[PDB]
């Protein structure tokens, strides 16, 4: 078994080859020779120009354009327990039947 | 309307008067102008239409498709830019004539008050896109693609000009007004039906209709990229534009006369979907694709209700723009490969990640990703055909399916992968090809955000 | 001794498993010669026109090119009429056909009698 | 993968890759350490029983059952490493692999980067244009005639030559690029 | 580059054509086999064997390593039906006819088990759900100027 | 990844590492350039069990028509070198 | 006014911000990851608001925004439905996501592409908000199109690896299958209901038929990879670790279950497709179960877990529990997201290996991943006062009492006794035996990036659903009285699974070898489920879209009928017409002969 003579050299040739060009791959210190040329505070910036302008021009869409229209925005009815009172009539809601109580 | 036709017509004298180095961007140019100028095209009323003169007219089924051939123009100049470069002047001149002349002729077609005008102009048209194909065809079977899109268009026709000229001296005009209004009941009779089948079939085999198709995947191989570019996006729906006029006095045979068709075209966008899975050709990809959609246009426009047409006219407007775009791109590899093969270049997102980025989206539109207008469309013919008999989900289904499998096929072969060693003469992408792409693309988004435009009369 | 295992067409028979190869007779290893001669005569002419610094193209393939004529435009003039082909298209291509319009126009004059009986309850079909 | 293919496989050649194929699923079957050393012995003392025997017709009837009881007992769920040709990550890296001859087309503004790697690129051509130039020829005179026999490929013989064939092998992308 | 002799071509009937034609395709006479002379146009095209491009040696030197396809070598008539993406038919550690009937035979019963289940179901010890006014009358629909029935429910 | 450059002289070290730790091989007789069949009076199957060994310990299999060639440490070193592409 | 609604779309629309940025330079640079990573948090807290004002009060509103057109008597506007379940799985997708991102941050250090990593990610992220606050059919459509599409990128992001290609193509075929159940769905609801707006389709459908709620089924089977539709799930793990982990694993998938959910008030009025449904649910559960419970990858086994759970969710949809359902989803996302990312932990620790037998000792080695994987496996398995409990324990309870299916009931208590049963199997084989691993050791966790995102959805798996289930008004009516044994019956085959599995785990020291049994086989191959359905069918299309498609009827027959037959029939008919010698002698004939017809025949 084992590899013919000819086989041998071919891939010694052929590996000191390649560990030369590999060699050849690496970068010189001034290799990238970048051309240079021009025209909490990093969290707060970016809570005032990431939240607070989306959310104020959402709320004024919102509040002055798709409220304008019937129907665009429409909220579930907030549910009524016996014994509230209404802020905008001021009527109470009568108890219930006083229902017999035990454990 | 005017306005639109004599710019057109001016673009003549300026090709043949331009200096031997600048023929392209004095058309390019103008091209823009007068795609800017018929853009006001598309305010439309609610009412019966805008009557220019007795011979022309616009409505809301033919503004798109005139906003459509207008934007083409300066898409397959600068498509053509590429591989006209070794070309005398004078050859040039002549393939911007034959264009400029293509698009003359559907300009005038699309207005049409009159419907032996129309088929006048619509034959006519026949005449520079056979040209385009035989003269500047790379490959020797032009000659038999350039014989059969004449010769099948040619005996689908013939039967029309005496339908019509029977239909005139019959009622006493062809004018779509009055024909419209005048419009009368057809009986159940032998002879009824053989000028049912005059009227239809002539517009049915340019669709084209399935076992009717056998010109289209020669036509698109064998023409040029321009040939290819104005086939596949406006020359398609003639036919259909021609049957969405003239389906309004056919009535009320075509209740059940449809019924042959509609089977050819149910299963037919089937068939040709699955013959899009074993291709080795993009072009004939792609045509086959081009197929399976004007088959679902031919189902829409043969249903007859308010959505099928809306539905009809979205699809026809994206799939004009997507397969453009797809054969665009695929000019784009044969330029560098000169195989028009599939499986040789492979891993080409490897190279050129842009293309690769254009080749995405492309396919996307394709698959009819919504909220894109091939979605729209192919929705509102989807549940038209549902109302029409709930089965026929069933086959759509299939197709919809079938459709995303190859589209993505068509993504996956070319662009991933390993990339073929022996080919080394893939260079970068030239500022060009991106342009195009992108003048291909953002209309169809553009679009997607007021679909109104393209949604036909009936919206 | 242990069960058999049965090759199918979509599971093939292991390589292993093969008793052609254990066949061996000096035909059989002049026919393998002789295939790792062409294949090694294509192997070189192939990377003699691969390493070559002058070329900057692709390497035309033949087979490749056979491929494809085969697959597209050698199937007509090779097409005989006969009675498989004959048959076979037949079928595939007009039974789908009357099959799915029987069963729409079934569909369909189902539909239409159930209206004129008037026993659809189609209310709130506004849009079709 | 570097060796050339021979046209035929020995019977020894044979039964070593049986004995290695087996050894493995074994190890697969047996999840533990111990045990697996353990099993292996013992695989290996009922593996070298017919070491020495000697005629070819019973020789070619074994290795052929012992074949058919492997593939019963085969542990359809083997352990392949990451990269094996069926591994997790057989072809991760084949996204990141990119031929070298793209960099002869990239603009001079980006060549003004990295000016020391492109000198020694041009050397590098510069070997290549030479060194195929002396293959052709060496190639032609070393080839038997009718068309070579086997796709092995001579070494260099002289002093200046080089390996033919050499410019694709060496110049390999890498095994991890990025 | 390529001249019209070497173009497939149609079925051989003589021996001499079909050595010819063998050696157009790069393999061997004795190895070559046509598809049988039937309709379909597969004529001079070789019948190559169905095996699948997935069970092609990793580890040969292949000039397409992703398609282990090599450049000159003849093509399958459905490559593209090979292609490592799509069916492959490489040996599977169970016989192929075992495997169908074992699933066959595991979704049946699974089925007739579900049906029987539907058949003999389980429950509670209870009676039915009581709901005070008429069932929910009112609030199940409505149609407050009908009056229906009323139900009256028991307590023990 | 957080993967150290291994070098030849690491690759090295771990062949005669579990080559040492192969009780059948003498630690004194063997050398970097110490042939298995003749040098070492080794069996084809060892050298097969030796390629395993190998295999486990660097994480990644050798191909049978490769390993089958591999007679000797220095061309074992050489091969994984060759394969993993390490400069030095 | 009511900043409910500007928070709710608040969060939306800030989500997107870093895809407008893309083009930007920040996508050029290294800090990209942590700007996506830092909207994604402030995203989340900010969406922690509209949540506590629903547990104050109950809000609830619709907002039809942007009128995008009118079709005659339909009307399609952007609106955004912002009910319970919008509000509540908001907070807990981002919450995942951003524990998920944080961890990619890590594991995806070395990837040349890492932006656009992040940018994929948020991508998915904005489309799966899409699908959950839609509130008619096309929105939803266009979220479930999204996330589908973002899979199949995020699946094939090797797009060097053939497998990763076949198995992304594999998911958008299995989605597109449910597809067309969905535009079914979608097609009758226009159809009947004339309209896409939920509201519409809940007043005018008293009684659903059965069509519309088939094709729902189907859609959500095929979304939620149910049996029928099931290997897409498994195979989709050729996908880096960090997309398996928050798409796959936690929510993604859990889209079809969502839409049965957002289309309960017609469900629970059909009582063969909550049939359906809970069958589907329990073969699934067992099935995913059954092949989990001997398989090898680490992956594979949480893929197929998951896929377990979303059967049992289904079970839970099949019994008319949705809030409960609902419930299961919240608390599966941090544990299942929890549990893949100690598994990426562990295979980045190994160097990228996988399988569990090349993996022994690493209880001590790294034990902050064992002590998060085993609070994962706990509540997991249902061990009670842990996130699992509130959810499964209760699933458990409902389905044993209730009047559904006997082989349902037994399905889904084998399926616990295995999912213990392989949660045993993880642990053993991955951190109690003696290492496995190449003597090179690289084992190591001191990276705090890893170690909080761990750390943050350990803390959920202990308190959250605690939490959640004393926040939330109550939803269904209570099983309050149990016979003793059945209440008990879940944790009973509990600790029945982790004993039996744990006693067949330990047989492996024994020196003792035996070929496998043939039901184990059938177990590890998928019940043989992948092998013909994938090679039977695709097939049996692939050749007939070569044979009968293309060449016989288009290339032979076709061609044979119109053209072929005109030019044989005029060329024949040109041969005989012009084939004359020229001799005058016929020529006078013919006209002698003209002359007589036309002299006897027209008068
Ligand atoms: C940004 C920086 C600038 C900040 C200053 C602006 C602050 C808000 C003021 C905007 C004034 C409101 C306004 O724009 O007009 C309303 C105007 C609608 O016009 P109408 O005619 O009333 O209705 C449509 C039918 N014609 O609303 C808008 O155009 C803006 C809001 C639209 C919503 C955003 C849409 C984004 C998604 C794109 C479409 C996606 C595909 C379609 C989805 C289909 C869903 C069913
Ligand atoms: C109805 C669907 C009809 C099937 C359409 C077939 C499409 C043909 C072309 C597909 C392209 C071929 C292809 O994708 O390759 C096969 C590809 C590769 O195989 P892998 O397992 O990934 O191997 C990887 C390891 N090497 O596998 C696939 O993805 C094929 C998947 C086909 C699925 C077909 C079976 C579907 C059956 C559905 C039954 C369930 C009905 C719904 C039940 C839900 C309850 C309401
Ligand atoms: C009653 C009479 C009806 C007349 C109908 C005329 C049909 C129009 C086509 C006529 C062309 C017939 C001639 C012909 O094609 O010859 C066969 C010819 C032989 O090869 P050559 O090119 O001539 O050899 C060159 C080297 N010397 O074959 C061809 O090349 C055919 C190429 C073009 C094919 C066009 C196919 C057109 C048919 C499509 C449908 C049209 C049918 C019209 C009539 C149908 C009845 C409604
Ligand atoms: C791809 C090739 C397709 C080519 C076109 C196929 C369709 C052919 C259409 C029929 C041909 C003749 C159309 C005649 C024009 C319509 C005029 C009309 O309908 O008037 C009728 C006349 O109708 C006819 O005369 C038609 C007779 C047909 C003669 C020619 C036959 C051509 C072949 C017919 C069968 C094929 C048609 C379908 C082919 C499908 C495509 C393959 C009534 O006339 P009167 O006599 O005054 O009324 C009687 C009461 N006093
Ligand atoms: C779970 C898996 C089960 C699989 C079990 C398979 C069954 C195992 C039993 C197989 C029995 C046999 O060997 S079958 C016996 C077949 N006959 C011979 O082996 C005779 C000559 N032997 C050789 O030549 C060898 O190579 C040898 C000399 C050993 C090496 O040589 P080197 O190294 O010097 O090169």
């Amino acid at each position: 078994s084992g590899y013919t003579p000819d086989e041998k050299l071919r891939l010694q040739q052929l590996r000191e080859l390649r560990r030369r060009w590999l060699k050849d791959q690496e970068l010189s210190p001034r290799e990238p020779v970048l051309p240079p040329r021009r025209v909490t505070y990093r969290h707060s910036i970016f809570a005032v120009t990431h939240v607070l302008i989306p959310v104020w021009i959402i709320h004024y869409y919102l509040k002055y354009h798709v409220t304008a229209k019937p129907y665009t925005v429409v909220e579930r009815k907030p549910r009524i327990f016996p014994g509230d009172t209404i802020l905008e009539t001021g009527e109470v809601i009568p108890l219930m039947k006083e229902f017999p109580d035990q454990h | 309307m005017l306005k639109i036709i004599i710019p057109t017509t001016m673009l003549l004298p300026m090709t043949w008067m331009s200096k031997h180095n600048m023929i392209w961007i004095n058309a390019t140019v103008h091209s823009l102008l007068i795609s800017l100028i018929s853009l006001s095209l598309l305010n439309q009323l609610g009412e019966n239409s805008l009557n220019f003169s007795l011979t022309f007219f616009s409505d809301s089924l033919s503004a798109p498709l005139l906003v459509l051939t207008t934007w083409l123009l300066p898409l397959m100049l600068m498509a053509s830019q590429s591989h006209l470069s070794k070309e005398t002047t004078t050859r040039k001149k002549l393939y911007i004539t034959m264009l400029i002349l293509l698009q003359l002729f559907l300009i005038m077609t699309f207005t049409a008050t009159e419907l032996i005008l129309f088929y006048i102009l619509f034959e006519a048209t026949l005449v520079p896109t056979l040209i385009i194909i035989t003269r500047w065809g790379n490959q020797t079977e032009r000659l038999n693609a350039g014989l059969y899109f004449l010769f099948y268009t040619l005996a689908g026709s013939l039967p029309l000009l005496v339908a019509l000229v029977y239909i005139q001296n019959t009622t006493g005009s062809l004018n779509f007004l009055i024909i419209h209004y005048w419009s009368h009941p057809l009986s159940n009779s032998w002879s009824n039906i053989f000028m049912w089948l005059a009227c239809i079939m002539a517009f049915m085999v340019k669709m084209p209709l399935y076992g009717l198709h056998l010109w289209l995947p020669k036509a698109h191989v064998e023409a040029p990229i321009a040939g290819s570019m104005v086939l596949a996006a406006v020359l398609l729906k003639l036919g259909g534009y021609g049957m969405m006029r003239i389906t309004t006095i056919l009535n009320p045979l075509t209740n059940y006369m449809a019924y042959p068709f509609l089977m050819l075209s149910m299963w037919g966008m089937i068939m040709t979907s699955s013959i899009c899975l074993r291709q080795t050709d993009l072009k004939s990809l792609i045509a086959y694709s081009s197929v399976s959609h004007m088959a679902l246009v031919i189902v829409a426009i043969m249903i007859q209700t308010p959505w099928s047409f809306m539905g009809a006219t979205a699809l026809m407007i994206a799939h004009g723009l997507t397969s453009s775009m797809l054969f665009c791109l695929a000019n784009t590899n044969y330029e560098r490969v000169h195989s028009r093969t599939m499986i040789l270049a492979r891993g080409l997102q490897t190279l050129l990640p842009l293309m690769a980025t254009w080749w995405l989206v492309a396919s996307l539109t394709n698959l009819a990703l919504p909220p894109s207008i091939n979605l729209i469309g192919e929705l509102f013919i989807i549940t038209a055909s549902f109302s029409w008999s709930n089965i026929t989900i069933i086959l759509m289904g299939m197709n919809m399916m079938i459709t995303a499998l190859y589209s993505l096929y068509m993504l996956i072969t070319t662009q991933r992968g390993k990339y073929t060693h022996h080919i080394n003469n893939i260079k970068p992408s030239f500022t060009r090809e991106n342009a195009l792409m992108a003048l291909h693309i953002l209309p169809l988004l553009l679009l997607t955000l007021n679909p109104k435009m393209i949604l036909g009369p009936l919206y | 001794s242990f069960p058999k295992y049965k090759p199918s067409r979509l599971a093939t028979l292991p390589a292993t498993l093969d008793p052609a190869e254990y066949d061996i007779s000096p035909e059989t290893r002049k026919a393998q010669a002789e295939r790792l001669a062409i294949r090694s005569r294509l192997k070189r002419e192939y990377l003699l026109q691969y390493n070559d610094p002058n070329r900057l193209g692709v390497i035309e393939d033949p087979a490749l090119i056979r491929w494809t004529y085969a697959r597209s435009a050698n199937i007509y003039p090779n097409f005989r009429p006969t009675p498989k082909t004959s048959l076979l298209g037949a079928l595939f291509g007009i039974g789908p056909l009357f099959f799915w319009y029987y069963v729409f126009k079934t569909d369909r004059d189902k539909k239409e009698k159930l209206i004129q009986e008037g026993k659809l309850d189609q209310t709130f079909n506004i849009s079709y | 993968a570097f060796s050339a293919p021979a046209a035929y496989l020995t019977h020894q050649q044979k039964v070593l890759r049986l004995y290695k194929r087996a050894l493995r699923h074994l190890e697969s079957w047996c999840v533990h350490r111990d045990k697996y050393r353990y099993f292996a012995c013992l695989m290996r003392a009922r593996f070298d029983e017919h070491k020495n025997e000697k005629d070819m017709v019973k020789a070619t009837q074994l290795l052929r059952q012992a074949e058919e009881e492997f593939w019963y007992g085969q542990h359809p769920q083997p352990y392949i490493f990451p990269e094996s040709p069926g591994g997790t990550s057989y072809e991760r890296y084949e996204c990141y692999k990119v031929p070298e001859w793209c960099l002869d087309d990239w603009h001079p503004s980006e060549k003004a980067m990295y000016p020391d790697y492109f000198a020694k690129r041009e050397q590098w051509k510069r070997l290549r244009r030479e060194s195929w130039e002396r293959e052709v020829k060496q190639l032609q005179e070393e080839t038997p005639p009718g068309g070579p026999r086997t796709e092995a490929l001579p070494p260099a013989r002289k002093e200046g030559d080089l390996p033919p064939l050499w410019w694709h092998i060496v110049t390999r992308p890498r095994e991890r690029p990025m | 580059h390529v001249t019209k002799d070497m173009f497939p071509g149609p079925y051989p009937k003589t021996p001499e054509e079909r050595a010819a034609a063998a050696k157009k395709y790069n393999m061997r006479v004795e190895d070559y086999e046509p598809y049988p002379d039937d309709g379909m146009g597969y004529g001079d095209y070789p019948k190559l064997p169905d095996r699948s491009q997935q069970e092609r040696d990793p580890w040969y030197d292949w000039d397409h390593p992703d398609l282990r396809l090599n450049w000159g070598e003849p093509i399958h008539w459905d490559l593209d039906m090979y292609i490592r993406n799509r069916v492959d038919t490489s040996p599977t550690p169970v016989s192929w006819n075992t495997m169908c009937k074992h699933l066959f035979g595991f979704v049946a019963f699974m089925l007739f088990m579900f049906w029987v289940g539907e058949i003999y179901p389980s429950y509670q010890p209870v009676g039915p759900k009581q709901y005070p006014y008429n069932d929910l009358y009112l609030e199940r629909g409505g149609d407050p100027t009908k009056e229906p029935e009323p139900v009256v429910h028991y307590e023990i | 990844s957080d993967a150290p450059p291994l070098t030849l002289e690491a690759i090295k070290d771990r062949v005669l590492y579990v080559l040492k730790l192969y009780d059948k091989i003498d630690p004194e007789k063997l050398s970097v350039n110490s042939h298995f069949m003749k040098d070492l009076g080794l069996d084809s199957l060892d050298q097969v069990e030796i390629i395993m060994a190998m295999e486990d310990e660097f994480g990644f299999e050798i191909p049978d028509i490769d390993a089958e060639k591999l007679m000797c440490p220095q061309e074992i070193v050489d091969y994984i070198a060759d394969k993993k592409d390490v400069y030095e | 006014m009511n900043p409910f609604a500007s928070l709710t779309l608040t969060t939306l629309t800030i989500l997107t911000i870093p895809i407008m940025m893309s083009n930007s330079n920040i996508y050029k640079t290294n800090l990209y990851p942590n700007y996506v990573k830092t909207t994604v948090s402030y995203a989340f807290t900010l969406s922690l608001v509209p949540l506590l004002m629903f547990m104050h009060t109950g809000q609830e509103m619709i907002i039809s925004n942007w009128h995008w057109m009118t079709l005659q008597t339909v009307e399609l506007s952007l609106s955004f439905k912002m009910d319970y379940f919008s509000v509540m799985f908001i907070p807990v997708a981002l919450f995942v996501t951003w524990s998920i991102m944080e961890f990619s941050m890590w594991y995806m250090h070395s990837d040349p592409f890492i932006n656009r990593f992040f940018k994929y990610l948020l991508l998915f992220l904005i489309t799966m908000m899409i699908l959950v606050t839609a509130n008619n059919l096309f929105q939803l459509f266009i979220g479930w199109e999204g996330v589908g599409i973002m899979s199949f990128l995020l699946i094939g992001w090797w797009h060097g690896r053939t497998d990763a290609n076949t198995a992304a193509l594999q998911a958008i075929l299995y989605n597109r299958i449910g597809d067309i159940g969905f535009v079914l769905s979608m097609a009758w609801f226009l159809t009947h209901s004339n309209a896409w707006d939920l509201q519409q389709i809940f007043m005018l459908n008293n009684e659903c038929p059965n069509m519309p709620l088939i094709g729902l089924l189907l859609a959500a089977a095929g979304k939620s990879a149910q049996f029928g539709l099931h290997p897409w799930l498994p195979s989709a793990m050729e996908g880096p670790t960090p997309v398996s982990a928050l798409l796959h694993s936690s929510t993604m998938v859990v889209a079809g279950v969502f839409l049965l959910i957002r289309f309960y008030p017609l469900m629970e009025t059909n009582k063969l497709v909550q049939t359906m449904t809970l069958c589907l649910g329990a073969i699934t559960t067992l099935f995913t179960a059954l092949c989990a419970i001997t398989q090898n990858d680490i992956k594979k086994i949480v893929a197929f877990s998951t896929s377990s759970q979303l059967g049992l969710m289904m079970v839970t949809i099949g019994i008319n529990q949705p809030h409960l359902a609902f419930l299961h989803i919240c608390m599966h996302a941090f544990f299942k997201a929890m549990l893949f990312m100690c598994s990426g932990s562990i295979i980045h620790s190994l160097n990228d290996e996988q399988d569990i037998r090349k993996m022994g000792g690493l209880y001590k080695a790294m034990p902050f991943t064992t002590t998060a994987l085993i609070i994962g496996s706990l509540a997991l398995t249902g061990m009670p006062y842990l996130t699992g409990f509130y959810s499964k324990d209760l699933i458990i309870e409902a389905v044993n009492m209730s009047y559904t299916n006997a082989w349902a009931l037994l399905m889904t208590l084998i399926a616990t006794s295995l999912t213990a049963a392989y949660s045993t199997r993880i642990i053993f084989f991955a951190f109690l035996g003696k290492p496995r691993f190449p003597p090179l050791v690289l084992i190591n966790e001191n990276n705090p990036l890893l170690i909080n995102s761990i750390k943050r959805l350990l803390i959920g798996s202990i308190f959250a659903g605690f939490i959640i289930s004393n926040n939330i008004p109550p939803m269904t009516v209570p099983n309050t009285t149990m016979p003793l044994y059945m209440k008990m019956t879940a944790l009973i085959v509990t600790i029945m699974g982790f004993m039996l599995a744990l006693e067949l785990n330990n047989t492996t020291y024994y020196l003792k070898f035996k070929y496998p049994s043939q039901t184990y086989k059938f177990s590890n191959m998928l019940g043989y489920y992948p092998s013909i359905m994938h090679r039977l069918p695709t097939y049996h299309n692939l050749s007939m879209s070569q044979k009968s498609a293309s060449s016989l009827l288009d290339l032979i027959w076709l061609e044979t009928i119109l053209p072929k037959t005109t030019s044989f029939i005029q060329m024949k008919m040109s041969i005989m017409v012009s084939n004359q010698k020229g001799l005058i002698k016929l020529y006078f004939l013919s006209f002698l002969i003209t002359i007589m017809i036309s002299m006897t025949l027209f008068n």
